Formats: C-alpha cells, sequence, structure tokens
RNA sequence: AUAUUGGCGAGAGACCGAUAGCGAACAAGUACAGUGAUGGAAAGAUGAAAAGAACUUUGAAAAGAGAGUGAAAAAGUACGUGAAAUUGUUGAAAGGGAAGGGCAUUUGAUCAGACA
RNA sequence: CACGGACCAAGGAGUCUAACGUCUAUGCGAGUGUUUGGGUGUAAAACCCAUACGCGUAAUGAAAGUGAACGUAGGUUGGGGCCUCGCAAGAGGUGCACAAUCGACCGAUCCUGAUGUCUUCGGAUGGAUUUGAGUAAGAGCAUAGCUGUUGGGACCCGAAAG
RNA sequence: AAAUAUGUAAGAAGUCCUUGUUACUUAAUUGAACGUGGACAUUUGAAUGAAGAGCUUUUAGUGGGCCAUUUUUGGUAAGC
C-alpha cells in the first residue's frame, strides 16, 4: 500500500530489506509556505546594528 | 513515529498531517479519464482559421 | 477625437483567477476552466468564480447549515457543495449521511461526516463524479456577519457600531448618545 | 489629528520614553546562563534536589 | 520590505504623493486630538457619538475577579463531556445514570438557555443558572445543583 | 485680501459624474410614519391570515 | 532571581567601509582658536622586496636627457587605480550681433551585418 | 523687468517603533496564539512543552441585575445553482449568500401587575408610535504584506524666543 | 401672461373576478391593508440609445481660481 522504499548497505550492495513510506511524503509540497516560513524563519537568527 | 500517519498519531500534541485539497495533482488524468470526456462536446482548433 | 459615452479600458472589476501562489488550486481552476469551457454547465462556471473568491467571500460553512439544507425536500439525495471550509457544530446531535464535498474540512466535520457514514470529497473528485454538476446543492456562507460589517455605514441614525478599542462606560456612552447630554444620535 | 471612522487611540508615547526601551536580546543568553546555574548549583550543593 | 513601497515609485516626483500646494506640513491641524470640540467636531459627531461627556457611577478600587462569570449555552453544555463519553451517555438515556457536569471545573459561572439540548437528564453543577435554563434542563430530565 | 465668497460653478459636472440615481424603489417599504393603530390591526391581521394558511393547508 | 551606553576580560554581526563609521583607522581630544568657560579639525594605500635610480652628459643649482632597478616608473616617496569640472599640444570641422536643439536630406569621416 | 541656480565630484530628504483600521495571502478553526518560561541543542538558531493568560464563542444596562427557538430557527417578495416535464421555448419544485419587509426572542424604559406570604417582599402573565454597538445554526485567532491613522526628532533644512 | 428651465406617469411589484384575516373602521362580514384562488404575455401597453446593470469598502489630492457667450447687481467706467 506503499511504494516499499529499499534499504542499502554502507559498501553499496542494496539490501533485501523494503519499509513503507512514512506518509510524510505524501503529505502536500506548498512552495509558498516553504517560502514565507523560510523567510521568516531565517530572518530569527539575526543580530542588531544600530549607530 | 514523529510525523503520525493513518495508523499512529504521536509525539506533536495534536497534530495531523495535513490534507490535500486535490486527490490527483496530475489533471490530465482528470481530464481524459472516461466521464469527462463523455461529458465535453467536441473541441475546436487549438489555432482558428482567420475568416475575413 | 471621440465623445466616450464611458470609461475608456476599465477591466470587468472581476477577480479572473486566485490571488493565491497554491499549486493545487491553480490545478482545480485549470480542471474547472475546461469544464466551463466544454460542459455547457452553469454550475462548472460558479464553481471557477468560487474557487477565485477570497477569504471573507468564502466565509466557512457550518456542517449545521449542511443538515439545515439537507432538511430540504428532494435534497437529501444531493451532494452538497461548499468551495470553501466546512467547520463543525457541535450544537447539532443528529447528523445525516450526507455526501459533501469541499476544499477544506476540518477534524471535527471530517470526523462527524464520515461517523454518520457520509463521505468528504475533493471537488476534483467532485468533477469525477459529476462533470455537469449533476444532483448537487451549492451553499455559501455567510458574509455579513463579520464583526467588519458590523462598522460599514457609520453615521447617525444608522446603527452601525462604531470602531472602538476598549468597550464599556466611558467610551462612548455620552453626549451624542442620550438626550440627558446633549442629544441622541 | 482626526480623520476617517478610526479607533481612538490611546498611545503613550509623549515622554522620552526611547531613552527607557528595553529590547530583549539577553533571552537566550540569559537562558543558557540560569540553566548553568541551576546545574552548576545542583553540582556544587549537594545530592538534593 | 521597502522595496515594496511607493517612496520608490515617487524617487524622481517633486512632491511624493502629498501636493504641490498642500505643501506637506507638520501638524497643520493640530497634535492628535485637537479640536473635537471646534474643528474637528463633525468628525467626532458623526464616527464617535458619544466621546464627550459623563456617563453614570464611579467604582472606586474595581475588581473584576468579583464580576468574574463566563456564561455557557444549553447547545454547548454536552461539549463538557469527553467525546469518548458523549455517545455513551446520549444513548441510554437514563436516571440513576444520568452524567454529571462540573461547569465551574470547565470555567463557567453562570449557564444560560440558548437551545435545545437533547431529552436526556443532565446534572448540571452551576453557581448560576437561568429561569430558562432551569425549565430546558427539569424538561429534559436533568436538575440543576447549586454550589459555590 | 478677499476671496470668491460662492459659486455653484462645475457642480453639475461633479454631480453627474456619478449621476443622480434614483432612490431605487422596492416593494414592502418602510412602515415608518404610518399611523400606530393601522400598524397594530395589520399585524393582527397579517399573523391571523398566516396562521390561517399554517392550520389550514396540510 | 533584577539593572548596568563606566571599567576589565572575551566572543559575535544580513552594521560602516576613510565626505562612511566614534570628533579621532594616522604623534586626536592632536594642531588650531578664544581672557575664559569652551570650541575643535584635516590627514589612510609605491612596490613582493628600496630593489628608493650607481654611471655619463648639460645646467651655477633645482632638475633634464640618457643609462639603469623592477612584471610594470602607463608604480619615482608631489608615489595603488587615477573620473569630472578646468587647462595645454596636435589633429579635424564650422563661425556676418550668441551657442545649443527637432524633422529631413546633401557633403566628409567612420562602421557592422551576407551569398556555401 | 518673480524666486534659486557659475561649474564638477561625492553626500543628501516619507524611515523605524507602539498601538490601530480596510484589503489581501497563509495556517488552524468554535477555537486560536509553541518562543513569559521549561526541556533540548552539531548553541544566541532549529526541535519539543505543562499551567495559564489574551482575543473570540452573549449581549444589555448608570447600576443593582437580568440574559437570547410560538412555530420543519417564522412568513412574504425577489434570488444564482440544482431537480422534474420538454427537442426547445418555457412550466412547476427546492432555493444558499444577499436585499427589502411584517413578525418572534434577550436586555434597558414605561405599564398590567396573578398564584403566594417575614403584609412589604415577590414576581407569573399580558402589553408598547419607546430603546441596544443584540439572538434568530457560530467566525474568529494568529503570522505576513501594500495603503492609511495617532504618538513620537517623525520627509529634510529653517525661527524671533523660553 | 410666455419662451427656456421643472415635477409625475407611460403597467408584472400590472388590470379583472371570486373570496379569507383583523384587536382598525363601519349602522351593518360596509370599508382599509395584506392576501388565497383563478384570467390576460411576448408588437407586456410611446421614442431613441444602452462600449454591461446593481452594490460595497477603503483611500489620495483638492477645498486661492480665472476666461468667453448669454442673463444680471454695484459703479462714470475698468484687463474693476
Amino acid at each position: 500500500s506503499r511504494p516499499q522504499v529499499t534499504v542499502h548497505s554502507l559498501t553499496g550492495e542494496a539490501t533485501a530489506n523494503a519499509l513503507p513510506l512514512p506518509a510524510v511524503f505524501s503529505a502536500p509540497i506548498r512552495p509558498d509556505i516553504v517560502h514565507t516560513v523560510f523567510t521568516s524563519v531565517n530572518k530569527n537568527k539575526r543580530q542588531a546594528y544600530a549607530v | 513515529q514523529v510525523w503520525g500517519s493513518e495508523t499512529v498519531a504521536s509525539s506533536k500534541v495534536g497534530y495531523t498531517l495535513p490534507s490535500h485539497i486535490i486527490s490527483t495533482s496530475d489533471v490530465t488524468r482528470i481530464i481524459n479519464s472516461s466521464e469527462i470526456q463523455s461529458a465535453i462536446r467536441p473541441a475546436g482548433q487549438a489555432t482558428q482559421k482567420r475568416t475575413h | 477625437g471621440i465623445d466616450h459615452t464611458s470609461k475608456q479600458h476599465k477591466r470587468s472589476g472581476h477577480r479572473t483567477a486566485p490571488k493565491s501562489d497554491n499549486v493545487y488550486l491553480k490545478l482545480l481552476v485549470k480542471l474547472y476552466t475546461f469544464l466551463a469551457r466544454r460542459t455547457d454547465a452553469p454550475f462548472n462556471k460558479v464553481v471557477l468564480k468560487a474557487l477565485f473568491l477570497s477569504k471573507i467571500n468564502r466565509p466557512p460553512v457550518s456542517v449545521s447549515r449542511i443538515a439545515r439544507a439537507l432538511k430540504q425536500e428532494g435534497a437529501a439525495n444531493k451532494t452538497v457543495v461548499v468551495v470553501g471550509t466546512v467547520t463543525d457544530d457541535a450544537r447539532i446531535f443528529e447528523f445525516p449521511k450526507t455526501t459533501v464535498a469541499a476544499l477544506r474540512f476540518t477534524a471535527g466535520a471530517r470526523a462527524k461526516i464520515v461517523k454518520a457514514g457520509g463521505e468528504c470529497i475533493t471537488l476534483d473528485q467532485l468533477a469525477v463524479r459529476a462533470p455537469k454538476g449533476q444532483n448537487t446543492l451549492i451553499l455559501r456562507g455567510p458574509r455579513n456577519s463579520r464583526e467588519a460589517v458590523r462598522h460599514f455605514g457609520m453615521g447617525p441614525h444608522k446603527g452601525k457600531a462604531p470602531r472602538i478599542l476598549s468597550t464599556g462606560r466611558k467610551f462612548e456612552r455620552a453626549r451624542g448618545r442620550r438626550r440627558s447630554k446633549g442629544f441622541k444620535v | 489629528a482626526i480623520s476617517k471612522n478610526l479607533p481612538i487611540l490611546k498611545n503613550h508615547f509623549r515622554k522620552h520614553w526611547q531613552e527607557r526601551v528595553k529590547v530583549h536580546f539577553d533571552q537566550a543568553g540569559k537562558k543558557v546562563s540560569r540553566r548553568n546555574a541551576r546545574a552548576t548549583r545542583a553540582a556544587k550543593i549537594a545530592p538534593r534536589p | 520590505p521597502s522595496r515594496f513601497t511607493k517612496t520608490r515609485k515617487h524617487r524622481g516626483h517633486v512632491s511624493a504623493g502629498k501636493g504641490r500646494i498642500g505643501k506637506h506640513r507638520k501638524h497643520p491641524g493640530g497634535r492628535g486630538m485637537a479640536g473635537g470640540q471646534h474643528h474637528h467636531r463633525i468628525n467626532m459627531d458623526k464616527y464617535h457619538p458619544g466621546y464627550f461627556g459623563k456617563v453614570g457611577m464611579r467604582y472606586f478600587h474595581k475588581q473584576q475577579a468579583h464580576f468574574w462569570k463566563p456564561v455557557l449555552n444549553l447547545d454547548k453544555l454536552w461539549t463538557l463531556i469527553p467525546e469518548d463519553k458523549r455517545d455513551q451517555y446520549l444513548k441510554s438515556a437514563s436516571k440513576e445514570t444520568a452524567p454529571v457536569i462540573d461547569t465551574l471545573a470547565a470555567g463557567y459561572g453562570k449557564i444560560l438557555g440558548k437551545g435545545r439540548i437533547p431529552n436526556v437528564p443532565v446534572i448540571v453543577k452551576a453557581r448560576f443558572v437561568s429561569k430558562l435554563a432551569e425549565e430546558k434542563i427539569r424538561a429534559a430530565g436533568g436538575v440543576v445543583e447549586l454550589i459555590a | 485680501a478677499k476671496s470668491k465668497n460662492h459659486t455653484a460653478h462645475n457642480q453639475t459636472r461633479k454631480a453627474h459624474r456619478n449621476g443622480i440615481k434614483k432612490p431605487k424603489t422596492y416593494k414592502y417599504p418602510s412602515l415608518k410614519g404610518v399611523d400606530p393603530k393601522f400598524r397594530r390591526n395589520h399585524k393582527h391581521a397579517l399573523h391571523g391570515t398566516a396562521k390561517a394558511l399554517a392550520a389550514a393547508k396540510k
């Protein structure tokens, strides 16, 4: 019922193990909300300046 | 566990992964499926002939 | 030179597309431009305009209003369309089947309809089930129930709620509101 | 001074207020200071809670 | 966002949206609320009736904790039961098993009778109630217990 | 230092840029200024006849 | 627990970048002014390294021309780059109490684009 | 035959903040707001959170106080969309938002003032050319943005004065 | 007693017939108001046009005016 992502080993060599999707990836993709949230959130490690 | 699903919910108080306002992000399939194509008139031309 | 009977280059005064940068609502708009263009159904033209609408002009439709409208005669089996948001109302306790289609359902309204058995549907699903909008009720919601409309038309002898930040005695109950102090309104 | 239908406003900025502005840039710094205080107290002091 | 402003668009234009005749000036009608009785009287009448004068009685040293009495309507009474138990009590409407509701515990000092709870018995513990609330609850088979 | 006291010049142009519109009459106007005796009786009459329809038409 | 543009010690910035930023990036609270209280500046940059031009010649000297050092003196301590106003020389063009501009063409000068 | 301007460079004038309104976008939605603070941290970021508190869900009245369904939450007139008949024109049914209107409900005011009993308390019931910034199946809360308002050096420069 | 200027109307929220409610009114189920029900429809009740009709919110600048034809006051007149 979910696309069954396969797991991969450190030296390549794809494993015989497969896990379902956690549904975070079927969440909606909203570039506009990511945009607004990013602007406001990247303003938040700012440091004051003044003459 | 962190972000929730239809089964699990926990790790965020009353949080629910948001809900789609459209079942299919591909509109060609919807338009071309069966019933719309039944229910629509025939089409014309992508660019019209010029008259006069 | 021309004596114009009207203003030139006047726009229609109507929103021809949504301001929202929402990919999915633009996709809905694409679908319904196609349908209104190819179906000769008034329903889809209506739904297209209502997609273009703004938020205050898409006020939420209560599930109780849905029930009220399904208590119409011949309308229990109509799919109830809301181009907007369907909110819940615990003030009802007996709620019917209600096939309901809308952009957004709250958790409460979703739960309520699914618990009564009905189905909560997107407008693309509605299109697939109903290209001409067969067997439908469009439900708009209340626009002139707003705190802002409470204030429009503010003048003497019109009764439309001053703009005021602190309500009570000492705040605009005196002169102009009562004959004992000068005059009333 | 007075204009269209707007609410009557009461803003108390007629004193020398920008001689007494306090902006809380010290918020996170004081949080870290407060945590280190609690931790160094709980160390220095005892097995007490 | 300074760049999505109109000072940007008025760069080049002499007066900057303010006129060649008024020649934007500092306080050319006064500051704040100068003139409510003289030269802004028509503003204050029409859009602010009531502003000037006294109204009633003074309360020296008034607490609002005294007057704390937030209200609840019968149409929102059943919202005070957990949703898990609400259907349980709603079905099987039986005295000797009637729900109890701590309205004060929920944060409500008075209970009002707006509209039409179901015909189920309920025990409503409230400091105050209205007459129609009492009537509607007793008609639906409940009772109001008064508390402090 | 004398002024131009009064003139009604340009004022019809101003009034007609937005047009002298009729007040947009309606059916069922306000019964304001209408005699209270009539108003009371008329209330009781409307109540009676609407009651007749509600109490006869099944 | 709270305050803390002074002091001391540390770390940072969607800050300014030498008409900016502290008045002060420099022997700056200096030079200077004023009886005094007080007022109060301007001023950074050769080059990797002085390698800072040995030597000849002219000149009374300053300097110049050469030579030369140097990747470069189209870097010579009047020094990174080196705009403009303003000026010199050369060249070109026009000019009967202004010049300048627009449309259109002559004349002169200069200039790109193209046949597989 | 009004003012300023000899020339060049560089500099140079609607900004920020607190509270706000209209509109818009977004999030959740009869609720919303994590960021006072606590936890955590690859550290002044990101991540997580209890109790509250604010605004909203109930107004009205100077207050004491009281406090929102006669009725499928009313009737009428219109009303898009849908439903039925028809090939259509058109006919009927249902009709959200919205407009107008006659009503009902809540509070204030003025009246009527019953059954009763600290016999002056009580307030049923029924009214009205009266009145509210109300109800009549909630819409708001928060973030952000242009424009606009108020206080502020408040677009920049500018007094005589105190 | 004009000319010019001006109000109203030129029908669907209409006309016709029968008939309900009322606490108003009448000597009187006579009237008044709102109505049920039925009848008249596409030359539905002049002309022309209708670069869409209706509605709302918010906000800028302005709030020194001048000229001409015609009417007209003051003034001998005036680019008053």
